[PDB]
């Protein structure tokens, strides 16, 4: 039997004791050499243009789940049909990862400034 | 003598022009047909009908099936009381006329004015100062349904029983227009929402969130015209609070 | 009243090489398993006896036609007419014919009707509805005293709960104690708590029925009471025996005001189990056994001296018994000799029985990994992390 | 709160046995009605 | 390190080579023995249930099909009220069970007299006439009842209670045993009293000591056994019961765990009928009403209202003198010693309550059961008290 | 006889009659956003061959996010005006149902009602009633909410995937959303909604002033230019007050009197702060 | 097709648990929700085969 | 067979049923009975094939007012209660003396007052004395209880005191009595104090059957229920 969580740390531990559960694996977000190879697996359908070098679109994704670059993928397919092409450029996976990865962060710097 | 009286159900679906998907109420559900000279046109998904007995056949369609609370709240008399028992509220009794009444009586001024009629309105004031009875004197001079509520009287402990009220409060004044919904004490209901979690107040969200969609979300209004009072108007959540 | 059950094979594990001991005592075992079927086979094939009565049963049986609702004789009146309810739950007056035991009826039997114009034709003794049957243990857990490392005290006491009585209980009344109607195992999961379940199912000589807690709780409004009244009512059937209510938490809860209907109807069932178990006599030889790993938040009810005496408690294995448990788990293994296994003892953690079987099973895992089965300690030592997921440092030191 | 005035008026109107009422029984029932506001 | 999957040459070698020599027919072998269990289990059959046959000779068959064929089934329902009948309504609201209710008039062998409100009546398929009343029975048998004349507890077997037994004394025995003094003082004699306290402090057990020494019969009604199955009709149970109360000379009525019945439609019912049967009922009756629950305030207002419940009566917990004089009553039915310092046990358990204290006699033996003597020393006591007490 | 699929369906759909009429006309600016939207919930539905060719998954799954009064609600009913896929409409605060298990069965069986119909569009409004941020539960009722969460997730996004099936979700308080619901191949695109900016003001004011009456040259572009957060609800508000107005002193023709007695009117924000905290 | 009329004209045949097959004639079982009965066993089907908690028409 | 008619609804009138077996119907005619009382939750004996309502019954009971016997003669001459005379000349001339001259009342053109509001310390006697009250008036009497009202969650006012002044017009003359002070989070006594104040207000104005509150303290004071109408007069 297999089950998945994102909180394992709220399970029963009746339930994460092993014999009933052995082998807690972790899906940790993926690393570069990951990220670059989930990259190149959902680009492989992409009508992708000589000169894309995907370990730049890898780096530029610190700490980026597996599904942020499959969105990235479909983000800069939107960029190429936005422009009715076929085509995506490096700057069109840059400009996905800006979207994609775009999070609200601490406005208030005196709030950020807090800890040193 | 020569009845037969009849099974009652809600219709499911229109499988074609003829075969519909009946559940009868606490019951089995049929695939039936209808009654020769019938408004088909009427016969929606969710309509309560009638059927024979034996063949099961769709006799006749229903009014939709009221709440006990909702029937309560819509059965009890404003006791017809005029506006001149209001006294000193001139210009807001003008505007409550306005805004609610207008769209009642003549709403193709305001459609060549070019505006589109008011959904309602708040009346805020200190408790004792009229909001009930100028709202009750509103819907005597409408001479229409009116639906009188106090907000504190709808929040229950079974959690998503509130929610479904305001929901059948709503469904009602859709089905009996035009209709004027009183919900009075609003402040028990639409009172800001926060994050802090607790579970009654969890609720009070959800509450205000359906009240939200039941007023100004995807379904339109179309003659309900809703009046609500409150003693405490700062405290109102700004969703509701918006125009 | 009939005897018990739970009929289980032979322990065998005398040996567990393979050194052909195994292989002459399995063929022994399968030697008389083949002696077994040849001979009841070979009687099945002439076994030339039927009709004898016939016509008086033939007419018996057109007076009961066909078919014939079982329902439950639920009072009696005058020797003519009874008052039975169907399964349905409608009871009705009904008249009871002449060919019925008289002896046997008696509140809660069931009892056969006439499909029309119902009347009581005959007295079911077996009726035993699929979940109790179901329920009842009948191959015996394979598990063995001899394979629980430690809790000799918690084993002691489940024995002197569970197997004194039914064994030569003259101490008990020698010294004018009761015995204890019922024992309740308690403790952190994974601690040996189902186990020594098993093992006591295992040794034992009374009809062992374990549940759930959970499977007590039935849709229909009555059927929980009346599957526990059911389960109890086989227990006293085929006394002696001992009914195992695993997981008790699952109903044993704070009792609390019911507003729903499940809920009311969740306390009736409860109300239901305690009523039973005050019902049998502690000399009666009917004995429940329930785990749980909240205590705390049980019924203090369920748990009165009158009720529950007994509370054996499971701590967290010690040093010696982590030790006991890994010799019990690395027995079948072959280990290789630079493992000490003292090392993972010694680690101040929370290993329970459980831990340590997965950390053997990860540690023969790695062993696998590497194409090997010897079983080093470097396997252990990666297996114990493997498996252990998840005080800041310094504050206690 | 000026309602119950004009009620507790009446009240007082059979206090001392009327079928009317008088100005100095208005004025003590809004007496009455402020010390039960205060 | 990137940890390879075994090959089918690695799955195969590892089936073999560290293989014992006997692996083959060992595991055969147990296959063969587990395929012989299966086949014995599925081919031993089942044997004949014995249905209810009665020995012949003792079969009216021919009458059985005069009866079948004659004789007819009734449902029998929960008779409701009587629609004010005076022979120009004789139909009444009646419930069968889980079906329906209908309003159903009588069969002509049957008179309205004979009918009321609340039995279970026998009625017919065809038009649902009442055909016979069906009175429930009264039977100690059934239900779980007084099922006692004379109960065996004195109050020898009681300790730890004596300004509370001292005070049931002032409830009961005064007035049982003592009316001319309430005659000639003009007062009405107690007409309820409320045992109110924690569980195993002793409320049931103190009730059949006195009901033993008061020489009335004790009267068992546990709540949870009309609250279940045998709920409805429990009313006219009770009735019955004070009505053989009124036969019998004097009954002591106690209702144990009353807080199961006082905390309600049927139970409302039957505490109403209590209201007949003691309101109604002439307060001067030696039938007098025990009350005793875990809850005190859950009893109804209306019940302890005056004229009904005159006293309360509070159980608490065993003191040290009370605590090793339960400890004396428990250890004379025990084998142990001559030279058991109770006192020094009853120090030892504080705030226990005394079913703690069976408990702990019980456990005491257990431990002298532990080291197979024949005499609990008290070295054993000691460690049942550490074990019990303590949790 | 066999049933189409799932005919016997709890959850009504939208039907013809009941489809709304507001177009992408009514909705004054969001050029950016109507685009975001329609790029996930309208284009794939009509060429998904535009999709395919790329050979990138269309985005399935939108949320609107922003300040009360923008337009959220009012795209979603735009988009189901403007569709031909199988539209059903549901709140959040509806799904939260009295019985136990209710809820998450609820989710099911719409979820389940748009896969067995045409490309379908799921609308939640008030998304933030059920799919607030997950934490450790310690009641019955806060247990059954997250049920119905994860129920929704595992719908999503789950082991049997959905196909042609787009969830357009909106809420107030995109923050208070739980992360895993806030993931690409769930809410791939999370479009944010402020409140109108200059032009985008001056588009909701001509798109509102449409159908009404000729203002008599008033400076609607300097009633636009004044620097004001207000939304698009205030904008129709103010609209409409001076429409109000107009009727109430009976000139059918508003002009800058009755039109600044509305402005004001509407967004009053009077402080009523005691100084000190200023 | 007139086989077919025929055969769709007889009733639909209750489902069953069989508690356990009483005897070589008799089979207890049990059908939702009318009750437990006690069945017999037509020509055609074996008592043998019949083992308990398997499902049956009846 | 006895059905609970679920409601009336108009068509000429047309009413659904809910069987005692479970099951819903549809009365194109009303049976053989008349038509305008026929409350919603009239109990009727339905005809057990044609399903149309041959007569109609009196009702059975509504949960709480069964389990409240509704006791009619409190056994009080005035001389039990003792040392309180100004207090019960108070009460005769607070419920009673408008109730025999509610004519002169009339007369003067205004309504009569509708409850009496009552405090004292905890054991002071009010419960005795509205005993004594509804004894001297012969009326039937009603009972409610303010400890016994803040438990009880959700209903106290939903379905049990509504359904009490329901029961107190079909059984009139009665007075309906709430003793103990109660709290006259936080928000189900809101409710409470709500459904008093419009259920007091909403019902019959000629106030055959009367109300009484005894209260514990005078320090916790609802100005919209301390008022004319609902509890005018102070003992
Ligand atoms: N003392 C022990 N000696 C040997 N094995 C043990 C011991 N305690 C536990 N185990 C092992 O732990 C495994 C799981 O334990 P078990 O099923 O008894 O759990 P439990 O303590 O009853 O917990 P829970 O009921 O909470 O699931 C058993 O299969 C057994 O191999
Ligand atoms: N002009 C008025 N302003 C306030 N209350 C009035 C006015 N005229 C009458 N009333 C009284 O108000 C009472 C109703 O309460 P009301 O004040 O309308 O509700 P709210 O407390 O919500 O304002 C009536 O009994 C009536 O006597
Ligand atoms: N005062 C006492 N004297 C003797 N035994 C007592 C006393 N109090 C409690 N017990 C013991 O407690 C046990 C159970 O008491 P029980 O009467 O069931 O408690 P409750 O009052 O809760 O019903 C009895 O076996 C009895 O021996
Ligand atoms: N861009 C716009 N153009 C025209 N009217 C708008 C615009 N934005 C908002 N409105 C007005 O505001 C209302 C939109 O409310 P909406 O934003 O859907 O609420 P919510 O944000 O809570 O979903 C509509 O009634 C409309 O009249
Ligand atoms: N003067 C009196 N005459 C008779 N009984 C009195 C008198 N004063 C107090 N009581 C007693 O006080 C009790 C009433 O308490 P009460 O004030 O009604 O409680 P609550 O405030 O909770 O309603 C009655 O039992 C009654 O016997
Ligand atoms: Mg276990
Ligand atoms: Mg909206």
């Amino acid at each position: 039997v297999i089950m998945a969580t994102n909180r394992i740390d709220i399970l029963d531990s009746a339930l994460l004791r092993p014999g009933r559960i052995d082998r807690k694996i972790e899906f940790p977000p993926p690393n570069e050499e990951a990220r670059l190879d989930i990259l190149k697996i959902h680009s492989r359908k992409m009508n992708l243009t000589r000169g894309i070098n995907l370990r730049k679109i890898a780096e530029l994704m610190p700490g980026a789940s597996g599904a942020e670059v499959k969105g990235v993928c479909t983000e800069a397919g939107m960029y190429a049909l936005r422009e009715r092409r076929v085509h995506v450029t490096q700057e069109d996976f840059e400009m996905a990862v800006a979207k994609v990865m775009q999070k609200d962060s601490e406005k208030n710097m005196s709030i950020k400034k807090l800890w040193k | 003598l020569q009845s037969v009286g009849q099974i009652v159900g809600e219709v499911l679906k229109q499988l074609t022009e003829e075969k519909f998907i009946v559940k009868a109420t606490n019951g089995p559900r049929y695939v039936v047909g209808c009654r020769r000279q019938l408004d088909k046109s009427k016969l929606k998904p969710g309509t309560r009908v009638a059927l024979d007995m034996t063949t099961l056949t769709i006799m006749r369609y229903l009014p939709r099936e009221v709440d006990p609370l909702v029937y309560n709240m819509s059965h009890e008399d404003p006791g017809n009381v005029s506006y001149s028992e209001i006294g000193g509220l001139s210009e807001q009794i003008r505007e409550l006329r306005e805004v609610i009444e207008l769209p009642l009586t003549n709403p193709e001024l305001f459609q060549r004015v070019g505006i589109i009629p008011p959904k309602g309105c708040l009346l805020y004031g200190p408790p004792g100062t009229g909001k009930t009875l100028l709202a009750r004197a509103v819907a005597s001079q409408l001479d229409c349904n009116f639906l009188k509520v106090v907000s504190s009287s709808i929040v229950d402990k079974y959690i998503g029983e509130s929610a479904r009220l305001i929901r059948e409060m709503f469904n009602y004044a859709r089905d009996h227009q035009p209709c004027i919904i009183f919900m009075d004490e609003i402040d028990a209901i639409g009172g800001r929402r926060f994050s802090e979690g607790t579970s009654a107040d969890r609720e009070i969200q959800r509450t205000l969130m359906e009240l939200l969609n039941q007023m100004d979300g995807f379904d339109t209004l179309h003659r309900v015209k809703m009046i609500m009072a409150t003693n405490r108007p700062d405290t109102l959540d700004p969703a509701l609070l918006r125009p | 009243t009939k005897g018990p059950d739970a009929a289980s094979k032979l322990p065998l594990v005398t040996p567990h090489t393979q050194c052909r001991l195994k292989l002459l005592k399995l063929e022994r075992i399968k030697d008389y398993l083949l002696m077994e079927e040849e001979f009841i086979r070979n009687q099945e094939q002439m076994k030339p006896l039927e009709e004898k009565q016939e016509e008086e049963r033939s007419k018996v049986d057109d007076l009961r036609g066909t078919p014939m609702s079982v329902g439950t004789l639920e009072e009696i009146i005058d020797d003519n007419h009874a008052i039975v309810s169907t399964s349905v739950g409608s009871e009705h007056y009904v008249s009871i014919l002449s060919f019925v035991d008289k002896d046997l009826l008696e509140p809660g039997c069931s009892v056969l009707l006439n499909h029309k114009v119902h009347a009581v034709i005959g007295v079911l003794m077996d009726d035993t509805d699929p979940l109790v049957t179901v329920m009842k243990v009948e191959k015996a857990p394979q598990e063995t005293y001899a394979d629980i490392g430690g809790l000799d005290n918690q084993i002691q006491e489940i024995k002197e709960s569970v197997e004194l009585p039914l064994t030569h209980p003259e101490y008990y009344e020698e010294m004018g104690i009761k015995p204890p109607k019922g024992v309740i195992l308690y403790g952190p999961p994974g601690t040996g708590k189902t186990l020594l379940a098993k093992a006591v199912a295992n040794q034992t000589s009374a009809t062992f029925l374990r549940v759930v807690g959970s499977e007590l709780i039935q849709k229909y409004l009555g059927d929980g009471p009346k599957l526990v009244r059911e389960l109890f009512r086989v227990a006293e059937e085929h006394a002696p025996s001992i009914v195992f209510i695993d997981e008790i938490d699952a109903i044993g809860t704070k009792r609390y005001d019911s507003n729903s209907g499940g809920e009311r109807e969740i306390q009736r069932t409860m109300l239901e189990l305690l009523n039973q178990l005050d019902g049998f006599d502690s000399r009666g030889d009917v004995k429940v056994i329930m785990a749980t790993n909240r205590i705390e938040t049980l019924d203090p009810a369920l748990i009165r001296p009158g009720r529950i005496d007994r509370k054996i408690e499971f701590p967290l294995p010690d040093e010696k018994t982590k030790k006991r448990i890994f010799q019990i788990h690395t027995s079948r293994m072959t280990l290789a000799d630079d493992v000490t296994l003292d090392d993972l003892i010694m680690a101040k953690d929370d290993l329970s029985g459980a831990d340590i079987k997965a950390i053997c099973t990860e540690a023969g895992l790695m062993a696998l990994r590497e194409r090997r089965m010897k079983v080093t300690n470097e396997d252990f030592k990666k297996s114990k992390e493997n498996v252990l997921y998840k005080t800041p440092e310094g504050l206690y030191l | 709160d000026l309602r119950n005035v004009c009620t507790e008026a009446g009240m007082f109107a059979i206090r001392a046995d009327h079928d009317f009422v008088v100005q100095e029984d208005f004025m003590k029932a809004v007496r009455k009605v402020a010390d039960s506001k205060k | 390190k990137p940890i390879r999957a075994l090959d089918e040459g690695d799955i195969a070698l590892l089936k073999t080579y560290g293989q014992s020599t006997y692996s083959r027919q060992i595991k055969q072998v147990e296959d063969d023995i587990q395929q012989l269990l299966k086949k014995i289990n599925e081919l031993t059959g089942i044997k004949e249930s014995d249905t209810g046959l009665a020995p012949p000779a003792l079969w009216d068959l021919a009458a059985d099909k005069q009866t079948l064929q004659s004789e007819q089934p009734l449902q029998v329902a929960r008779c409701t009220k009587i629609i004010n009948a005076d022979s120009e309504d004789p139909k009444y609201i009646i419930n069968v069970k889980q079906f329906a209710k209908f309003v159903v008039d009588l069969s002509d062998q049957v008179a309205p007299t004979d009918i009321e409100e609340g039995m279970r009546v026998g009625v017919d398929r065809n038009k649902y006439q009442i055909h016979i009343p069906l009175p429930p029975k009264i039977d100690p048998t059934v239900t779980m009842m007084q099922v006692e004349e004379k109960p065996d507890v004195t109050y020898s077997d009681v300790g730890g209670c004596k300004e509370q037994i001292e005070k049931l004394r002032e409830v009961v025995e005064t007035p049982l045993l003592h009316p001319e003094r309430f005659v000639n003082l003009g007062i009405e004699p107690p007409k309820g009293v409320l045992l109110f306290g924690p569980p195993g402090t002793g409320k049931t057990l103190c009730a059949r000591a006195v009901a033993n020494r008061t020489d009335a019969c004790f009267i068992r009604v546990i709540g949870s056994e009309l609250v279940q199955k045998y709920v409805g009709e429990g009313a006219r149970m009770v009735r019955e019961l004070f009505e053989m109360a009124r036969t019998k000379k004097a009954c002591l009525i106690f209702f144990d765990e009353i807080d199961a019945i006082g905390g309600d439609n049927e139970v409302q019912r039957t505490m109403l009928e209590l209201i007949n049967q003691l309101d109604g009922f002439d307060p001067r009756g030696n039938i007098k009403v025990l009350m005793a629950t875990n809850r005190p305030d859950t009893l109804d207002p209306a019940l302890m209202r005056p004229g009904r419940l005159d006293r309360k009566i509070e159980f608490s917990l065993p003191d040290l003198e009370g605590r090793t004089h339960i400890f004396k009553i428990h250890a004379r039915s025990m084998s142990v010693e001559r030279d058991i310092r109770f006192e020094l046990l009853a120090r030892l358990c504080p705030n226990s309550t005394g079913a703690e204290i069976r408990s702990v006699c019980t456990e005491a033996g257990m431990f002298a059961i532990r080291a197979r003597r024949k005499i609990a020393t008290e070295k054993d006591f000691l460690e049942a008290v550490n074990k019990v007490i303590k949790s | 006889d066999v049933l189409p699929p799932e005919a016997d369906s709890s959850i009504m759909m939208l039907t013809s009659d009941q489809k709304p009429d507001v177009m992408y006309a009514d909705i004054g600016g969001m050029d950016i956003q109507k685009q975001e939207v329609r790029e996930a919930v309208e284009l794939p539905l009509t060429h998904f061959e535009l999709y395919k060719q790329i050979g990138i998954d269309p985005p399935r799954g939108v949320l609107m996010y922003g300040p009360p009064g923008c337009g959220k609600t009012m795209l979603a009913k735009a988009v189901a005006h403007h569709t031909t896929a199988a539209f059903i409409r549901v709140v959040g605060s509806e799904f939260v149902q009295k019985y136990l298990g209710e809820g998450p069965r609820m989710v099911r069986d719409v979820f389940r009602l748009a896969k067995e119909n045409a490309p379908a569009i799921i609308f939640i409004d008030e998304i933030d009633a059920i799919a607030t941020k997950r934490f450790d539960a310690q009641t019955g009722a806060d247990r059954e909410v997250q049920r119905i969460l994860l129920e929704l997730l595992n719908q999503m996004d789950g082991f049997d995937q959905n196909v042609n099936v787009k969830v357009i979700m909106a809420t107030n308080r995109a923050d208070t959303l739980d992360p895993a619901l806030l993931r690409p191949g769930r809410l791939d695109r999370k479009i944010e909604f402020p409140l109108p900016d200059r032009r985008q003001k001056r588009l909701i004011f001509s798109t509102i002033t449409s159908k009404m009456n000729l203002s008599e040259e008033v400076d609607l572009e300097d009633y636009v230019a004044r620097p004001d957060k207000i939304s698009g609800a205030d904008i129709n508000s103010i609209c409409q007050e001076s429409g109000m107005l107009a009727v109430r002193e009976n000139r059918y023709i508003v002009l800058a009197k009755d039109f600044e007695k509305a402005y004001k009117t509407v967004i009053k924000k009077d402080e009523q702060e005691h100084e000190f905290y200023k | 097709l007139r086989e077919e009329l025929q055969l769709l004209q007889e009733q639909g045949s209750y489902v069953g648990e069989v508690v356990r097959a009483m005897d070589k004639k008799k089979v207890l079982v049990k059908v939702h929700p009318e009750g437990k009965f006690v069945v017999d066993v037509d020509k055609n089907i074996d008592i043998n085969d019949v083992t308990p908690n398997c499902r049956v028409a009846l | 067979l006895v059905s609970n008619v679920i409601e009336l609804l108009d068509v000429g009138k047309c009413a659904v049923i809910k069987t005692s077996t479970r099951q819903t119907y549809f009365l194109p005619v009303i049976g053989l009975v008349d038509a305008e009382k026929l409350k919603p939750g009239d109990l009727v004996g339905v005809n057990k094939d044609s399903y149309l309502i041959l007569e109609t019954l009196p009702t059975e009971y509504d949960s709480r007012v069964k389990a409240m016997e509704v006791d009619e003669r409190p056994t009080e001459q005035y001389s039990d209660i003792g040392g309180l005379d100004k207090q019960i000349q108070e009460l005769v001339e607070a419920i009673v003396l408008p109730m025999n001259h509610k004519e002169k009342f009339e007369n003067l053109g205004i309504q009569p007052p509708k409850g009496v509001l009552m405090y004292g310390p905890p054991g002071t006697g009010k419960t005795l004395l509205a005993r004594a009250c509804a004894a001297q008036t012969k009326a039937t009497f009603l009972k409610l209880a303010g400890p016994q009202l803040v438990q009880m969650f959700i209903g106290d006012g939903a379905k049990l005191v509504r359904d009490a002044f329901a029961l107190a017009k079909e059984k009139a003359p009665s007075i309906i009595f709430i003793d103990e002070l109660d709290a006259i989070g936080d928000r189900e006594v809101q409710r409470t104090m709500l459904e008093l104040l419009n259920q007091l207000d909403g019902f019959q104005p000629n106030t055959q059957v009367k109300v009484i509150a005894a209260t514990n303290r005078v320090d916790i004071l609802d100005p919209a229920l301390l008022r004319s109408g609902r509890l005018d007069r102070k003992i």
